[PDB]
């Protein structure tokens, strides 16, 4: 945690290249029943991070049998859910 | 009442409409602690009309600032009355006049620091007379919703039941009237269609040696706020015209 | 009185047909009542009545070992003739304003509904004043007469109460000679 | 960096002085 | 010593010094569990810190010496 | 979705306690510090103790002097009710009271109102007398009120000192005080402002969502905010560790609050910081505004 | 809390509705019950707390000892708009306090409010006890006057006592010291605001901080004579030779 | 503004943290008083102290192919433990 | 009707009454202001009025 | 009917299979009544097996054993066969109710008496009867118990050579052998089931 | 009848003549009564030679 | 009490030792109740060997299992051990007394419930414990029965060895063998009568 | 206290 000082700067474009995970797409959110995020929009779990324990959007890849697997139906990934706030 | 006055207070005790009045003079007919009947005078009685007024009276009832409301006859039976007379006073009134307070004894002198900066001391006698005691009212509510999973169920049946508060509940999970309670008590049993979950090995072993089993429903019961105690009086249910009326409904 | 319970009532805020006074006014018509008991420290009474009229102590279902101080400490009133009443009364002895809130505070002994708890002012005494005039002896005309004027409930013998106060004062004075 | 934590802060000061 | 923190500053010279070193000492007493020197007298560790600072027993210097000597001997006995 | 609902109403009472505000009609506010046993009451020759005591300091600056005249009258009026109440218990007669009372009515100088008794029948007399024994009420028109001559003519008839001020004796010691004190009745009021609905404590409970911070309001178990000038205070004192504490652990630092919880239940009174959530939150927002803020790590 | 007075209190003291601290000093006593093991586990601690065991309160008094506390009114305009006192418990929902410090708060018993904070860490505990202990701060840092001027009633009763009628009684007698004047006045025999001869024995540190003892006479009011009794051993009687304006008390 | 009054209903309770920590402490403190042949088993059988989930045949080869005498030893362990020997410390978590 | 609702529930004046006291209610009826649309504001208004 | 009065005073909770509804040792204040289901009585050995004491079906009362005396612990463990409605009350409630109403005391005393009767029979059986005779006494009395389909030609039960074990008291495949011996005696048939012939 | 009594706590004695004493417990309403009357009769009735 | 009233209408009969009160198979119409004396209840096989179910002491009831079901047969022999003072009551008159006063059941149910307490324990020990624990927990509680004489650090019982094989229902010779092995255990100090230390 | 005890001896009776 510990740090000495701070420094302002312009955001270079390559800095956002350096910060980034994914360019974004269609803006929708959820299924009016299945109150669960859609993808490459606003609440996409895939790039900001996951919502629940080790589940893709459809539920194909779980249990750490599919440890690093991104779900080829939905392109959805397997991790903990804290990085939402740092990414 | 007070004993010093100004004179107008009669008119204010009138014009709120809070009270009864002799809409028409007459003779007191029948009386009750919630209603009183009058026979209207002959002339004040219109000819087509029987000249028999009643007034059913507003008892224990919510103030918007959560305080108690009643009425009461300041009057007797078998007596004449001229029109416009009040027949039942109000929460802060007397004989058609105001009563916001109470008049009583005073001295002006310091006492050992106990009235230093505008501050007050009193005796205990008043407390034995209870005269500066008042009332309040507190209400709560609960909903029977329908979920994605199913309907929230209202019924006495609950798990993990400290039977202590279940005792005061009925078949449908409802409190009996005239009960006395305090914070955390359980007064309505509602539950919700639930899913299921999993757990760490430690609790797994724990329940494995215990081995209690098989529930897929969750609590949604209503409970008193911690730090409150009061008396049960009255309740009510609203149910749809189309949803069947439950037993006690 | 310690408690009362009555036909037709759960709680203190309810009402009844054929009545002027609500629950509470009547309860307060009765806390201001006076009785003497002789042997016991707690007793149970009943009242029962029907018909039009004012409700007073003369109608009570009395036990033998009790002095009622008033026939006419009025209680309630009957607006309906068909109306009827029936309730029973726990009187106890004690002292102070130890006023039954402390008990229920202490006591979560789960009771039946209807048992209208009642708060307690045991104390009999109403007003007292003394007076220091000059008790005369032939010589010591500096002697005083502490002349004391009295007001209480019934319920009490003067001289007895005086002796009791004296008694207890001495009982404490034990602590001030015997225990230093 | 003063009063109470004066001491700790000046510790940090002569730590940066000391590298 | 209870209501008054006066003598402790004419001994040292600072409020900040006495507060800091006292919190230090009675942290080594609250969780470390070392013994007192001046009698206890049924009061939380704050009083005993103030009192021990008031007679000329504990100070940042003497704390440094004690922890120095015990830790050096610890390094010695480890080998 | 709402299939049916129940609702409930309670009944609660509340009795007096120190802190419950109290006032009359004259600015005459005040707050309570105590209830007093009756034996402790200073009291009179006739052993009637008092109901209230007041500090006579402030009036000549705030000057709600009508409260004084009211007091005079308040001792006064009831005295007649006592005349009459004795006459009732002594159970005297119609005509006595009749004289007494119509005399009492037709007393002041040039009063607008004018009344008779003989017009009225007997039980009317009986019941108004029953109604007045506690004290006869009066109307003071605020500007054309009565006058001190008609306070004093009246305290006379009550057979009191027209000065309205008496030798009294000490509840604790029984002896006489130095000098007299004015006494009488005023009509008083209690308030909505009452400690039970007012005061609050908050150990630990809910927190915010974006900011993880404790909430406010007793209804939701509210922590108490401190304005920053309360911080300027310990700037002027220099309490770096309390500063740290109340900045971080009581408010934002999750690891810190947890650490401290378990350390105390271990008995351990020791500190550990993190860094406030709001800081990094900002940094992210800033960077959303599209600049490279960044930390020059050691 | 709403705030009331504690007249009888001492400087360090503050009334404290116990349930406030109860709520506030939870993990202390939980650690304490795992330490004792009556509430071995913590759920047991909860329902035992919920029972109201007397030991709850015994322990709570045990802990609250020497655990200092903060005190907040708003507006905390200058530094003294908050203070730090020692706790003392009370049977009520009404904090008491030492009255004289309405000054710094500019506060008054008319509906005002106050709030509290906790010295959890020992550093804060000791910071409090050394810095915002009321002994610390009694002159303004802005100007050199005491801020604990006795306000309204005290000064007046004082002015009453230290006073010199000619009227009442008991004029021109002699005493050895104020004690027998108390015997009179508490037996109720002499006027108190009444100049009368008597001896005193005052002190002075005229030597190098070493008191200088001597006695002599004054024809002084009985009140002033009595009021000498509290004097702590450095001072003249000339200082106590008047009816003591509020400015006098200040000096 | 309405943003304040909402609740944060996901995260954590340090109170329940103390609860579960004292629990697991008592768990392993209890597991200390067990058969060593079975202690290992009871660790690995459920995944205690690991990221793992071992329940079956792999165990059969690491230790002993036998599988349902392990069940009999479950009955054993209950008997060793349940009969009021260490039940009392569990029963404070029965209310959980 | 919906605008009837809006004014009856969102105006400055659509307000819960004070029935703690018949004084308070009746005088509350007899209150008057200059606020809201075609009105004024605290920070903008001043002293003279 | 007399059940229904009782039920109206009760607050049914529902308990699934395996639920050890009662444990031995804790203080006794609460009575139970089966509105639905059956339940297992259980009592352990300090370093070994527990013996099923008896089975209770619907219509029957539980916890009455502690009802009468204060300062009374529980007697046994009580394990749920299946999903179970219990109409439960405090002993104070039953004090009030028996002060109110008879005609369940008759039925409780009847259940008690027959429990005592058959338990006496069992106490008998263990000493004198060979396990052949003990299985015999169990077979007839359970054919007297209705839980059967009443196979039109014979009499059948779905018992798995286990809980006849715990009823009668023995190991498992020894039953296997001697059932096989009695199959040579042609008295009974089975495959996982059992057809009493 | 459920009266309380005090027990003499301690005799705080600086000197033969200057002396101090604690005493407890009391039901309320008496410490003043006691102190007053004792103050009276101790200061006001003690035979000696003068 | 009711005793002397009912004695006025004398059904109370006095029976010597071993006159057979109850044979089984008899008709159940008459309740008895005990004033004084001790009696053993017992059962046997078609081929003769007999079994003592229990024995009973003064203050208790007899034959109560019959009142409930009109026209039952008597369940076991009950054979007088000594001089008995015995009430006799008809089931008709007994039901009458039930309608008159059931507070008697307040007392009765208690002894019944502890009869269950002990009978469950009977069958339990029959299953779980060999002769060792059998006669161990026999004599441990024989040390507790009135007619027990004190032995300074211990207890004396002189019931010598014949009633024991009945109170537990066993051979006495095997009781011998293991009395001597418990003597070998330093458990019992015994010479006919035994000193439960 | 003894003196007042003696003062009281007329009325304990
Ligand atoms: N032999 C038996 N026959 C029938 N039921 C029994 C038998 N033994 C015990 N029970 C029941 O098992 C229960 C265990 O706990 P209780 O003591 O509450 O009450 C007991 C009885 O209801
Ligand atoms: N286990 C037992 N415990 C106590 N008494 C019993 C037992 N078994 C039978 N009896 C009694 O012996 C009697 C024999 O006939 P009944 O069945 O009519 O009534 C019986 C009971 O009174
Ligand atoms: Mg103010
Ligand atoms: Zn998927």
């Amino acid at each position: 945690e510990e740090f000495d000082a701070i420094k302002i700067a312009l955001a270079s474009p390559d800095m956002i290249r350096s910060w980034s995970f994914g360019e974004v797409k269609k803006p929708e959110t959820i299924n009016y029943r299945t109150f669960k995020p859609e993808r490459d929009g606003l609440f996409c779990a895939r790039i900001f991070g996951p919502v629940k324990d080790y589940e893709c959007l459809c539920g194909k890849y779980k249990r750490l049998k599919h440890r690093g697997v991104i779900c080829e139906k939905c392109g959805v990934e397997v991790t903990q859910t804290k990085v939402r706030r740092e990414r | 009442k007070p004993l010093v006055g100004t004179g107008m207070e009669r008119a204010v005790a009138v014009d709120s409409g809070v009270t009864a009045v002799a809409k028409r003079g007459g003779v007191v007919q029948y009386v009750d602690a919630s209603r009183i009947v009058i026979k209207v005078n002959e002339d004040e009685m219109y000819p087509g009309e029987a000249g028999i007024d009643i007034y059913n009276l507003t008892k224990y009832t919510r103030s918007n600032q959560n305080t108690c409301i009643n009425q009461m006859p300041c009057v007797s039976l078998g007596e004449p009355v001229e029109r416009g007379d009040v027949l039942a006073d109000g929460p802060s009134t007397d004989l058609g006049e105001l009563a916001l307070g109470q008049n009583m004894r005073v001295a002006f002198m310091p006492w050992n620091g106990y009235n230093f900066e505008d501050s007050i001391l009193v005796s205990e006698r008043v407390v034995q007379e209870d005269r500066f005691t008042t009332i309040h009212i507190q209400e709560l509510a609960c909903v029977s919703r329908d979920t994605k999973l199913g309907p929230e169920e209202i019924t006495a049946d609950i798990p993990n039941v400290g039977e202590a508060a279940l005792s005061k509940l009925d078949e449908s999970g409802i409190v009996y009237i005239g009960a006395e309670v305090t914070g955390g008590d359980i007064l309505v049993g509602k539950v919700t269609p639930k899913g299921e979950t999993q757990l760490t090995p430690e609790e797994k072993l724990l329940r494995a040696i215990f081995g209690e089993k098989a529930s897929d429903v969750k609590d949604s019961s209503l409970r008193v706020p911690n730090g409150v105690s009061g008396t049960v009086i009255d309740v009510q249910v609203f149910t749809r015209d189309g949803v069947e009326k439950d037993k006690r409904a | 009185v310690t408690e009362v319970e009555i036909d037709g009532v759960l709680h203190e805020y309810s009402t009844k047909e054929g009545v002027q006074e609500d629950i509470l006014e009547i309860l307060l018509n009765l806390k201001g009542l006076a009785v003497r008991v002789q042997g016991k420290d707690e007793v149970i009474l009943t009242l029962n009545k029907s018909g039009i009229g004012p409700v007073t102590a003369a109608d009570i279902t009395h036990d033998g070992d009790v002095e009622i101080v008033k026939p006419q400490h009025v209680i309630c009133h009957l607006t309906d003739e068909n109306a009827s009443i029936s309730m029973r009364i726990k009187v106890q002895r004690g002292r102070g304003y130890v006023p039954a809130s402390t008990r229920i505070h202490s006591e979560e002994d789960e009771r039946p509904i209807g048992r209208l708890l009642v708060d307690a002012c045991y104390s009999p005494v109403e007003r007292i004043a003394y007076n220091v005039e000059a008790a005369r002896v032939e010589q010591r005309t500096d002697l005083d007469k502490l002349v004391i004027e009295m007001e209480t409930n019934g319920t009490i013998d003067p001289e007895e109460a005086i002796r009791r106060a004296a008694t207890i004062l001495a009982e404490q004075l034990e602590a001030f000679v015997d225990l230093r | 960096p003063a009063g109470t934590g004066y001491a700790y802060h000046q510790d940090r000061m002569r730590r940066r002085a000391a590298g | 010593a209870r209501v008054t923190v006066q003598d402790a500053v004419e001994k040292i010279g600072n409020r900040f010094d006495l507060v800091l070193v006292a919190a230090r000492r009675a942290r080594q007493m609250q969780v470390g569990g070392k013994d007192p020197l001046v009698p206890e007298e049924n009061d939380k560790t704050t009083v005993i810190a103030l009192r021990e600072i008031e007679e000329g027993l504990i100070n940042n210097q003497i704390l440094d010496v004690r922890e120095r000597q015990e830790q050096q001997e610890q390094e010695a006995a480890e080998l | 979705g709402v299939l049916k609902i129940v609702k409930v109403y309670l009944a609660v009472k509340r009795r007096i306690q120190p802190g419950d505000k109290m006032a009359g009609r004259h600015g005459n506010k005040g707050v309570i510090s105590k209830i007093n046993p009756i034996e402790d009451m200073p009291y009179d020759e006739n052993g009637t103790p008092v109901d209230i005591v007041l500090n006579p300091l402030g009036v000549p600056s705030r000057m709600n002097i009508g409260q004084i005249l009211e007091t005079h009258l308040g001792m006064a009026a009831k005295g007649i009710g006592d005349k009459i109440n004795a006459m009732l218990k002594q159970q005297q007669e119609v005509a006595k009271l009749r004289e007494f009372i119509q005399r009492a009515y037709d007393l002041g100088a040039d009063v607008r109102q004018k009344v008779d008794l003989s017009t009225f029948s007997d039980e009317e007399v009986m019941r108004l007398a029953e109604n007045l024994r506690k004290g006869m009420p009066i109307a003071t028109p605020v500007f054309d009120g009565a006058k001190e001559a008609e306070i004093k003519e009246l305290l006379k008839l009550g057979d009191l000192p027209t000065s309205g001020q008496i030798r009294l004796y000490d509840g604790r010691t029984g002896e006489q005080f130095e000098r007299p004190v004015t006494v009488g009745y005023m009509y008083m009021l209690k308030l909505n402002h009452l400690v039970d609905d007012k005061m609050h404590a908050r150990s630990t409970g809910s927190y915010s969502l974006v900011t993880q911070q404790p909430l406010g309001g007793k209804a939701q178990f509210g922590g108490q905010r401190f304005g920053e000038m309360e911080v300027w205070a310990l700037e002027a004192y220099g309490a770096a560790y309390t500063l740290q504490e109340m900045l971080t652990v009581k408010s934002d630092d999750v690891n810190g609050r947890t650490k401290m919880y378990k350390n105390i239940v271990d008995g351990n009174h020791q500190m550990e910081p993190g860094m406030p959530e709001s800081f990094n939150v900002l940094l992210k927002e800033i960077r959303s505004l599209g600049i490279n803020i960044e930390l020059e790590d050691e | 809390s709403v705030i009331t007075v504690g007249p009888y209190l001492r400087l360090h003291q503050c009334g404290l509705p116990k349930k406030m601290a109860l709520e506030l000093f939870k993990p202390f006593i939980y650690g304490k019950l795992e330490l004792r093991g009556l509430a071995t586990t913590i759920k047991a601690a909860k329902k035992m707390v919920e029972r109201e065991e007397a030991v709850v309160w015994d322990i709570l008094d045990e802990v609250i000892r020497e655990h200092p506390v903060l005190l907040n009114r708003a507006p905390t305009l200058h530094r003294l708009g908050i203070q730090a006192f020692e706790p003392v418990l009370i049977e009520g929902k009404a904090i008491q306090l030492h009255p004289l410090v309405c000054a710094a708060y500019n506060a008054d018993f008319d509906g005002d409010q106050m709030a509290v904070h906790v010295p959890l860490t020992l550093e804060a505990q000791l910071e409090a006890r050394a810095l915002m202990m009321s002994t610390n701060n009694i002159l303004s840092p802005a100007n050199g006057e005491p801020i604990i001027v006795p306000s309204q009633d005290v000064v007046l009763g004082l002015y009453y006592m230290t006073r010199d009628c000619v009227n009442a009684k008991g004029e021109g007698m002699v005493l050895t010291g104020p004690k027998e004047a108390e015997r009179l006045y508490r037996s109720g025999l002499a006027s108190l605001h009444a100049r009368v001869k008597v001896r005193i024995t005052e002190y002075e540190k005229d030597a190098n901080g070493e008191l200088v003892a001597k006695t002599s006479l004054k024809d002084t009011t009985v009140g002033r004579a009595i009021l000498w009794m509290i004097v702590p051993k450095g001072l003249p009687y000339s200082i106590v030779n008047q009816a003591l304006g509020k400015k006098a008390i200040s000096k | 503004h309405l943003g304040d009054f909402i609740e944060d209903t996901t995260l954590e309770l340090p109170l329940d943290s103390a609860t579960t920590e004292s629990l697991r402490a008592a768990t392993h403190d209890v597991l200390a008083g067990l058969t060593a042949r079975e202690a290992k088993v009871l660790r690995m059988r459920f995944g205690i102290d690991m990221n793992t989930d071992y329940t079956l045949e792999e165990v059969g080869k690491q230790f002993d192919v036998t599988r349902e005498r392990i069940r009999q030893i479950e009955a054993k362990a209950l008997r060793k433990l349940r009969h009021p020997s260490r039940s009392e410390v569990l029963r404070s978590f029965l209310d959980d | 009707s919906a605008a009837v609702k809006e004014f009856f529930g969102s105006s400055q004046l659509s307000q819960f009454m004070d029935q703690n006291n018949p004084l308070s209610e009746i005088t509350h009826k007899r209150r008057i202001s200059a606020l809201g649309p075609g009105g004024l504001t605290r920070e903008r208004a001043g002293f003279e009025v | 009917p007399t059940l229904e009065w009782f039920l109206s005073h009760c607050h049914i909770h529902k308990y699934p299979s395996k639920s050890t509804l009662i444990h031995q040792g804790e203080k006794a204040e609460t009575l139970y009544y089966i509105v639905k289901g059956s339940v297992a009585v259980l009592i352990k050995d300090e370093e070994g097996k527990e013996m099923i004491l008896s089975y209770l079906n619907q219509g029957d009362f539980i916890g009455e054993l502690g009802l009468f005396e204060e300062g009374q612990e529980r007697s046994a463990w009580v394990r749920a066969k299946t999903a179970c409605e219990v109409a439960e009350i405090s002993y104070k409630k039953f004090r009030q109710l028996i002060q109110v109403n008879p005609d369940i005391l008759m039925r409780l005393s009847a259940q008690m008496a027959r429990r005592l009767q058959v338990t006496s029979e069992k106490v008998g059986n263990l000493a004198f009867l060979d396990v052949t005779g003990r299985i015999a006494q169990t077979l007839l009395n359970l054919a007297k118990q209705p839980d059967a389909m009443t196979h039109p030609d014979g009499m059948q039960i779905k018992i798995t050579r286990q809980e006849i074990g715990q009823i009668v008291g023995c190991s498992r495949e020894t039953v296997g052998r001697i059932l096989k011996m009695l199959e040579d005696q042609n008295l009974i048939s089975a495959h996982g089931k059992t057809i009493v012939v | 009848t459920e009266f309380l009594k005090p027990r003499l706590v301690d005799i705080e004695q600086v000197s033969s003549t200057h002396a101090k004493v604690t005493l407890e417990p009391l039901e309320r309403g008496f410490g003043h009564t006691l102190g007053n009357a004792l103050r009276r009769i101790l200061l006001s009735s003690m035979p000696g030679c003068a």
